[PDB]
């Protein structure tokens, strides 16, 4: 059901943010809840994800480094970002994939400066 | 007298720009260009004549060399329809046209809202092959062939299921009965780690 | 391309049978040219004929003949057991004053070594996943046309009996199963996904026919199951609810 | 589409060992099975051997049990580990890469192996 992202903003490289994401609707759908990200003049690509059948999985180079997690209520979902590089600057999205399709969030803009 | 057209292949995503280029040593009068989508033959795209000339004919903009040496065919914002094998040509060595090897463009679509899943399809008729669908995922997933020889998996097509303006990558694999289930169909591909396999 | 016609669209024969591929053009143009374009390559020009009774060789051309008489007809003919011609046969005319060539719609020819090996395709319509129906709310039937050789089939799909081209994706080219062989038999799949709302409506007959182009009459046929004439084959299902 | 530059090759005195690498680039999630052929001054392409992805391995009359083909998913180099020569065997060895989606074949530049006594 409808996701409401929060918690974007600018940092300087080296930075710390944490992107966060409220929810409504099925916590007895789930299936996986991942961030992905929208690098302008790119499409989307996966950054984080936590599956219910498998652990958490990462990818992009934004391994060793940010961390996905999510709460006992499954009413919130957060994406730490640690050691930002300016490479990262982008609209991150989040999706929570259930049984009755994926829903997505509006996104929130991150800036990651030189 | 040969034109070499380079790239040999290009991919690029929907809406981005690209460019191909076609070059030779020796000028030609004319240079012409054709898009040829498989089992229809090469449809003339435009014919350029004069030096540095540029036509634009829609998305395509095409530009001939100043000493008429090579020509470039840029398209601005590719679209699925822009898919196909772009061959250059030119005047022969008595009149017989001389083709470049021709750049296979492949534009892939911008799936936004990717939701990769494989699901199993199946019938209540007779056929004894049960084929599982891997769909909607994103256009950078490359769906590898199996190392069972009684899968078979298909290659990504995109669909254009207009009027919702949804385009959607697919492949199907099946394997000969074997006694195979879904999961393991695409155990050899690197698939997304959010692919919803269903119970 | 132009207003040039060549037919028939496909043609088949056993090896060591001659056949003529016809081209005629209604626009007046003077140089005529025919193309084999082998899979996933470029074109070779076999023979052109600039104007009439003049004909001169192309890049390839050993092993066929075309005679010219008329400016409105061009016969390509193949003289068998050559280097195993089969490729996609494409004719082109121009009016020689700049050389800008238009071309045919084209002729696939397949020559088989044997002739037993030919069969027409089964096919099946695989009715959609109740999972993909719940989670995407579209609904993909796949029609699986398997089995058949040669690769000349034209699969279209016809739902409530009028043919659609909307969200149908047919593998463009067919999967050669057993590639390492020649005379392997092929399958092609094609998808038609309509909305979910539509496969749930038990009224609709999709169905998915596939032309099959195939054995003439006066080949021989001694084996023991149907003899595989061009024929159509379908499969078909209803939508069903849920 | 994919494109497989072969690797390695020249000149070798009888019973010697050569190791054709084929280095497969490109999309090569396609490719069914890979193989080596060879095609000599005089002849049409004889198949040599094959390996499919997932790892078996036929072969093919010629040198059956004495070339061993192998292959390394890591580098997508497929190797032809031709531990045994005789002059019979000088042929342009080309690697092949055969997919049931289309076009069914690619093929690659080629290499000479040449065996001189
Ligand atoms: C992809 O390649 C094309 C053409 O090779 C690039 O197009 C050219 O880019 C410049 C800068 O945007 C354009 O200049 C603009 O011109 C007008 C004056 O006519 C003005 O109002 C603007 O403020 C700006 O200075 C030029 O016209 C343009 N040509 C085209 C085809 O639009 C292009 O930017 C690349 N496009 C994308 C979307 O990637
Ligand atoms: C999927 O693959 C493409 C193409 O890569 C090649 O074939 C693959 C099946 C696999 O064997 C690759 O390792 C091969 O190189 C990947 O695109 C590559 O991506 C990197 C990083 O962005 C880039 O530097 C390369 O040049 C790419 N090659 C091309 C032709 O684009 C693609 O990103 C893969 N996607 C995934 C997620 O696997
Ligand atoms: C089709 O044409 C080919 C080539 O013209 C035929 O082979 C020739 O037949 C003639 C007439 O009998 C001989 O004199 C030639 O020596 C043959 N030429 C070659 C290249 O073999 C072939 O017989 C014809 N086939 C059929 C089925 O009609």
């Amino acid at each position: 059901v409808q996701l409401v992202e929060s918690g974007g903003g600018l940092v300087q490289a080296g930075g710390s943010l944490r992107l966060s994401c409220a929810a409504s609707g099925s916590i007895v759908g789930i299936h996986s809840v991942g961030w992905y990200r929208q690098v302008p003049g790119r499409q989307r690509e996966l950054v984080a994800t936590i599956v219910t059948d498998t652990g958490t999985h990462y990818r992009d180079f934004v391994k060793g480094r940010f961390t996905i997690s999510r709460d006992i209520a499954k009413n919130t979902l957060y994406l730490q970002m640690n050691s930002l590089q300016p490479e990262d600057t982008a609209v991150y999205y989040c999706y929570f994939n259930l049984i009755r399709g994926r829903y997505w969030a509006q996104g929130t803009l991150v800036t990651v400066s030189s | 007298q040969l034109l070499e057209q380079s790239p040999q292949f290009l991919s690029i995503q929907e809406g981005e720009n690209l460019t191909v280029y076609c070059n030779s040593s020796s000028v030609f009068s004319s240079l012409q260009w054709y898009r040829q989508e498989p089992g229809e033959g090469p449809v003339l795209l435009v014919t350029v004549v004069t030096g540095g000339e540029v036509k634009k004919l829609k998305r395509l903009t095409f530009q001939f060399g100043d000493a008429r040496k090579d020509s470039s065919l840029h398209i601005t914002a590719a679209q699925p329809g822009d898919t196909g094998l772009y061959l250059c040509a030119g005047a022969g060595s008595q009149g017989n046209l001389i083709f470049g090897k021709g750049t296979k463009l492949s534009v892939k679509p911008n799936i936004q809202n990717p939701d990769p899943a494989v699901y199993q399809l199946r019938d209540s008729k007779s056929s004894d092959k049960s084929v599982c669908l891997f769909t909607d995922f994103d256009s950078q997933t490359n769906v590898s062939q199996s190392k069972d020889s009684d899968v078979y998996i298909t290659d990504k097509c995109v669909l254009d299921m207009r009027s919702m303006d949804f385009k959607s990558n697919s492949a199907v694999a099946w394997s000969n009965k074997s006694d195979f289930a879904c999961a393991n169909a695409f155990n050899n591909s690197i698939i997304p780690e959010d692919t919803f396999f269903p119970s | 391309d132009g207003g040039i016609t060549q037919s028939p669209k496909y043609l088949f024969r056993k090896e060591g049978q001659n056949v003529t591929l016809s081209c005629e053009q209604n626009l007046n143009h003077d140089a005529m040219y025919w193309y084999r374009q082998d899979p996933g390559q470029g074109l070779r020009l076999i023979y052109y004929s600039q104007i009439v009774n003049d004909f001169q060789k192309g890049d390839i051309a050993e092993g066929y003949s075309v005679s010219r008489e008329k400016k409105e007809s061009f016969p390509l003919t193949v003289t068998s057991a050559q280097k195993n011609p089969t490729a996609f046969y494409l004719c082109a005319s121009s009016s020689r004053s700049s050389y800008e060539q238009y071309f045919g719609p084209g002729t696939r020819l397949t020559v088989t070594e044997d002739l037993k090996n030919v069969f027409p395709p089964e096919v099946a319509v695989f009715e959609p996943s109740e999972a993909e129906i719940s989670h995407t709310q579209k609904a993909t039937l796949v029609c699986l046309a398997t089995g058949f050789y040669p690769d000349h089939v034209e699969l279209s799909w016809w739902v409530n009996g009028k043919e659609v081209h909307s969200g149908v994706c047919t593998d463009p080219q067919p999967l050669k199963e057993q590639p390492a062989l020649n005379d392997s038999r092929y399958s092609l799949s094609s998808r038609l996904r309509v909305s979910a709302t539509f496969w749930q409506n038990p009224r609709n007959h999709f169905r998915c026919q596939v032309q099959f182009y195939g054995l003439s009459e006066n080949d021989e046929w001694t084996q023991d199951r149907a003899k595989p004439v061009t024929q159509i084959v379908s499969a078909e299902a209803w939508g069903r609810a849920d | 589409d994919v494109q497989l530059v072969e690797s390695g090759g020249g000149v070798v005195q009888p019973g010697g060992s050569l190791r054709l690498s084929c280095v497969a680039s490109g999309y090569v999630h396609k490719i069914n099975f890979y193989g080596w052929y060879r095609q000599a001054p005089g002849k049409e392409r004889e198949k040599v051997a094959h390996i499919s992805i997932g790892d078996q391995t036929d072969y093919a009359d010629s040198a059956k049990g004495r070339f061993t083909i192998s292959r390394d998913e890591s580098k997508n180099t497929v190797y032809l580990q031709m531990n045994s020569l005789r002059p019979e065997d000088t042929a342009a060895y080309y690697c092949r890469a055969l997919s049931r989606i289309w076009p069914y074949d690619y093929w690659g530049q080629g290499t000479l192996v040449t065996v001189s006594s």
